[PDB]
RNA sequence: GGAUAGUGGCCUACCAUGGUUUCAACGGGUAACGGGGAAUAAGGGUUCGAUUCCGGAGAGGGAGCCUGAGAAACGGCUACCACAUCCAAGGAAGGCAGCAGGCGCGCAAAUUACCCAAUCCUAAUUCAGGGAGGUAGUGACAAUAAAUAACGAUACAGGGCCCAUUCGGGUCUUGUAAUUGGAAUGAGUACAAUGUAAAUACCUUAACGAGGAACAAUUGGAGGGCAAGUCUGGUGCCAGCAGCCGCGGUAAUUCCAGCUCCAAUAGCGUAUAUUAAAGUUGUUGCAGUUAAAAAGCUCGUAGUUGAACUUUGGGCCCGGUUGGCCG
RNA sequence: GGACUUUUACUUUGAAAAAAUUAGAGUGUUCAAAGCAGGCGUAUUGCUCGAAUAUAUUAGCAUGGAAUAAUAGAAUAGGACG
């Protein structure tokens, strides 16, 4: 196409943002950044779509150009910064913090969390590798490289980075029966223990996942994101605890809650 | 039994054999051979307008007897000469020689209608007003 | 390069266009429910067919079928909320027996007639379109409004309009002045 | 087969039919009112019959 | 009549945060009076045929006619 | 080996003779950009997709290259080819398959309008720019909702259930009106507010806005198929009608009209294509003695298709679901 | 306890799967085509459900099955197992 595309037609846009069909021709289109543009969430979406603090688009740069918002600690002013999974986003001028942790449909929950926790976040290691000058380094999913890590951490292990200082502080291995988040695929939004990793030499290992309500299911190796010991999360989980309820069951929970 | 192969592995034969046979189907072959675009006096288009060369009084087929009023038109878009029937009482006096008229099919898909021989078309407009409107005197033919 | 504001045709005309016994049957309905044209019967005719088709489909499925069960009782739930399906005809077999007037009766047309207000469907018509009616605060001026059960007992006259209170119409409020302009001064 | 026939008499009959103008008359009810009119007439009133009923039987059998 | 409205934690703080088409409805900010789009544009394009100040070039233009 | 960002006959030198094909190569045609999808509703299918999203290609035709991370870029350059503008005749300059608009083409397709308010993009950038995009104009493409009238009054007629001895007939309820009277309303026109970037329309709302020369619905049709005239006047195998069968030759149910009637109705007709009907392409699912159709005969390769048998039967454990039942 | 079909077809179940469109749940755009909204209250500085689900009929990948249909194998034993 002769080079980099810069627009985004308002339908090719990631569905989980829940933009509306009309309103205009276009969607925000993520900037280049820490997360893959289809797996991301523009700040502009968050502030005006998810948070409803803004109306215009102008009134978002309004907020952003005020440093009212910081992502993973740092002040980010880009209208369309590719904020994504495990991220924090902190609105100081209204003392609230969030965490971009998935819904159970597959969307980005407005899962508000404390000022504790906000000082850390998880990070699946994508590659761990020996850099130049004999130095080693891990590469988390969010586009962080942390040099000098524990020789114990291999790929698909998660890592508790700080947030103000880099630095890995504790880490979880990937093995039989750990608390797992699903980051994409059909089962996006789910949460549970493992049981089996089906190895397929050549490509695409598969992870059978059990939830607290005993519902086995499968995904691909990269879809899986370890987050703690069984029943013991390493972070706050949104409402519904990533369980996936059938639309039958779903019907009740709503109409039965209604009335009183 | 049946005279057609029934093997689970015979698709090719059953497939080509019908593809082979769609040809005896007229409407299909007309479509595939593009008769429409080639031999048909219109492009395949639903209408054509040409210029009126002369007026004709084609006599009817048996067992009828009348002088069906028509016109030899020469189609602008491809210079073809074909003749077209001019419907309704004395409308033939609405069209003149050299008069530029819109023709349409006779609604037979190419065949001749009724007892009017050689005529596969009809005059629908003339000097761009509508023959229908003229015959009912609600519109008037602009001067030549 | 926007996005299509999608659309749909609401009715469908019959195949054979000159059945006398259908045209008799059709004309009848037009007169007792106060209809303007055949299209108002077609629109409903069409409606029913999608219901019967949706119905007859779920029935081919084995029961206990999470789709059948979900998407069946849902249909039934909607059909009852309007008064097309009876309070204990709640079975898919029974939605299949739904005939055209079942819907036609629930017409806000035929409801301004039924519970007083009109004493004529062809009075009920002009009553509605001339905004002389309301479900609560809301003036509903569409004859094919389809009155649901809970709303049935709320179809009182308009908060404006003479027939409902506050002021008379301009033809009233003009005679009242014309009997003053001449007979007085 | 024969293509030049007489064009001389093109428009005979439309030009020698005596021009008689349509009678003035009350209007029919354009709209729902018409169908209503048609209902109450076609089978509420029910005019002349025979074993079929008849829509346009001008000057009858007698 | 359902509508939408908002209340700012000041007067002139509302003034830097409100779209200037609102402020003019109020009399708050003033109504800016500029030339029509095509008029605006046609100027830009006119101005583009010029390298330098032009304040220089109008000498070139005029030097030729005054001899 | 060269070359490329790199793989590779990508190119070169040398060496072999290999590579594809009836399981249809190669060649031809396409009124062929591919897909998402669209029309057609028993199923199976049939037909379509230039066109809102994705991918591709191209910027009059070809080739070549500068710059750059990215172009073989065309609102970049260079040449040839085809066009073609200005000229003081020496020279100079252009590329709308961007938005408008013009010509041509044809059956066939709208304003040289307003704006960055929204959606989003770009930049050194909260500001600038955006015919991206939005707004309005033209717009019976297609789709949705649905006014063109409503309720009385009375005089006959009566559905009149009767009383009942008779033009003696109760009391509502249909229908007929050159008969009547009070109500209702938005189509409009318009204060205002609302809407808007500014206007406009929508919604809301004062002042007005109904009785038939209106606020006056049309388009087809009335022999059959096929719903609805054997009424009238005109024509006389003429004019004309008729998808098809057929109507017309002086009593025309079919032409030309008046009357009335039918069907659909803010819409109806016509032409062309296409789908259903078509079990008239048949996998489901056709037909082949005589209606179209078994090669004169046999062999035979490709293709399709090909008898039967190999753990059968017995006996345990385990927790599952629809009906007995009754609260 | 983990890999395991002689080699296939077949079939079951999944995974990796854009939106719109389609099927379709919820929602009183006043109805409807739509849209993805909205719903509640002290409505004087708030509360709150959502934006599901099905889809896909080839091929590839993963998996439960072995009836049906192919196919391989010890015969001059250059047989099998330890
Ligand atoms: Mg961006
Ligand atoms: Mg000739
Ligand atoms: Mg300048
Ligand atoms: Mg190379
Ligand atoms: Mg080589
Ligand atoms: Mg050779
Ligand atoms: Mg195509
Ligand atoms: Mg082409
Ligand atoms: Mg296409
Ligand atoms: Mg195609
Ligand atoms: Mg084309
Ligand atoms: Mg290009
Ligand atoms: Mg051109
Ligand atoms: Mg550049
Ligand atoms: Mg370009
Ligand atoms: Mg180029
Ligand atoms: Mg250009
Ligand atoms: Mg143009
Ligand atoms: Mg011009
Ligand atoms: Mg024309
Ligand atoms: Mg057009
Ligand atoms: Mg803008
Ligand atoms: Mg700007
Ligand atoms: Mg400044
Ligand atoms: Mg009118
Ligand atoms: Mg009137
Ligand atoms: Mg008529
Ligand atoms: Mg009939
Ligand atoms: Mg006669
Ligand atoms: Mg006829
Ligand atoms: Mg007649
Ligand atoms: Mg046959
Ligand atoms: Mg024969
Ligand atoms: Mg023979
Ligand atoms: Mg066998
Ligand atoms: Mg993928
Ligand atoms: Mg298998």
């Amino acid at each position: 196409a002769r080079g980099p595309k810069k627009h985004l037609k308002r339908l090719a846009a990631p569905h989980h943002w829940l933009l509306d069909k009309l309103s205009g021709c276009y969607a925000p289109r993520p900037s280049a950044g820490p997360h893959k543009l289809r797996e991301s969430l523009p700040l502009i979406v968050f502030l005006r779509n998810r948070l409803k603090y803004a109306l215009n688009g102008r009134e978002v740069k309004a907020i952003l150009m005020q440093r009212h918002v910081k992502v993973d600690g740092k002040v980010r002013t880009d209208t369309t910064y590719p904020a994504g999974f495990m991220d924090v986003i902190t609105l100081d001028a209204t003392n609230e913090n969030f965490r971009l942790v998935y819904d159970v449909k597959g969307r980005f929950a407005v899962h508000r969390i404390t000022d504790e926790e906000a000082s850390y976040k998880l990070g699946k290691v994508k590659k761990v590798q020996l850099g130049k000058k004999g130095v080693p380094y891990v590469v988390t999913h969010d586009g962080r490289t942390i040099r000098y890590p524990d020789p114990n951490i291999k790929v698909n292990d998660t890592v508790k980075i700080d947030l103000a200082s880099g630095k890995i502080t504790d880490f979880i291995k990937f093995d039989a029966g750990k608390l797992v988040y699903v980051t994409g695929g059909r089962n996006l939004g789910r949460i549970g223990t493992i049981v089996h990793k089906e190895r397929h030499d050549g490509g695409f290992d598969l992870v059978h996942i059990k939830d607290s309500l005993d519902n086995t299911f499968v995904t691909r190796l990269n879809n899986v994101f370890v987050i703690g010991e069984q029943g013991k999360p390493y972070i706050s989980l949104p409402k519904g605890k990533g369980i996936k309820l059938s639309i039958a069951e779903e019907r009740d929970r709503r109409r039965a809650q209604q009335g009183l | 039994g049946k005279g057609k192969p029934r093997g689970l592995n015979s698709a090719r034969k059953l497939r080509v054999h019908r593809r082979n046979n769609r040809w005896a189907e007229n409407n299909y072959k007309k479509r595939l051979l593009g008769t429409a675009f080639k031999s048909s006096p219109f492009g395949g288009s639903s209408h054509a307008k040409g210029i009126v060369l002369e007026k004709l009084g084609i006599e009817s087929k048996q067992p009828n007897s009348a002088i069906r009023k028509c016109v030899r038109v020469q189609l602008i878009k491809n210079g073809k000469k074909v003749t077209a029937f001019v419907p309704n009482d004395g409308c033939l006096n609405f069209v003149d020689e050299n008069d530029e008229v819109l023709l349409a099919g006779f609604g037979r898909k190419g065949k001749a209608k009724g007892d009017i021989p050689g005529v596969r078309f009809k005059v629908v407009k003339v000097s761009g007003v509508s023959l229908l409107a003229l015959w009912k005197e609600k519109k008037e033919k602009p001067r030549s | 390069p926007r996005a299509p504001r999608t659309y749909s045709k609401t009715y469908s005309t019959p195949k054979r266009p000159y059945e006398s016994s259908r045209l008799d049957a059709e004309l009848k309905l037009a007169g007792e429910f106060g209809l303007k044209n055949k299209k108002e019967i077609y629109r409903i005719s069409f409606q029913l067919s999608k219901i019967r088709r949706a119905a007859r489909d779920l029935l081919t499925r084995d029961e206990k079928d999470p789709k059948r069960l979900f998407e069946g009782n849902a249909l039934i739930r909607r059909l009852v909320r309007v008064g097309v399906l009876s309070e204990d005809k709640k079975k898919l077999d029974y939605v299949l027996a739904l005939k055209v007037e079942d819907f036609l009766e629930r017409r806000l047309q035929t409801q301004v007639y039924k519970l007083g207000l009109a004493k004529s469907v062809h009075h009920a018509r002009v009553l509605i379109t001339q905004r002389h009616i309301a479900v609560g605060k809301q003036i509903v001026n569409i004859p094919s409004f389809m009155v649901r059960l809970d709303s049935e007992k709320h179809i009182d006259f308009a908060p404006t309009s003479p027939f409902g209170g506050a002021r008379p119409g301009r033809v009233a409020r003009r005679n009242a002045a014309r009997k003053a302009e001449a007979s007085g001064e | 087969a024969k293509v030049h026939g007489s064009l001389a008499r093109a428009g005979k009959v439309k030009s020698q039919t005596p021009k008689v103008e349509k009678t003035e008359k009350p209007k029919k009810p354009k709209g729902r009112a018409y169908k209503r009119l048609l209902y109450t007439r076609r089978f509420v009133n029910v005019t002349l019959v025979n074993g079929k009923r008849r829509m346009n039987p001008g000057p009858s059998v007698q | 009549s359902v509508g939408f409205g908002l209340v700012y934690n000041s007067v002139a703080e509302a003034k830097k945060f409100e779209p200037t088409y609102r402020l003019v409805r109020y009399g708050l900010a003033e109504k800016v009076e500029k030339a029509s789009r095509q008029q605006r544009k046609q100027k830009k394009n006119r101005d583009k045929k010029i390298f330098g100040t032009g304040k220089r070039l109008a000498k070139k233009v005029a030097r030729r006619n005054a001899d």
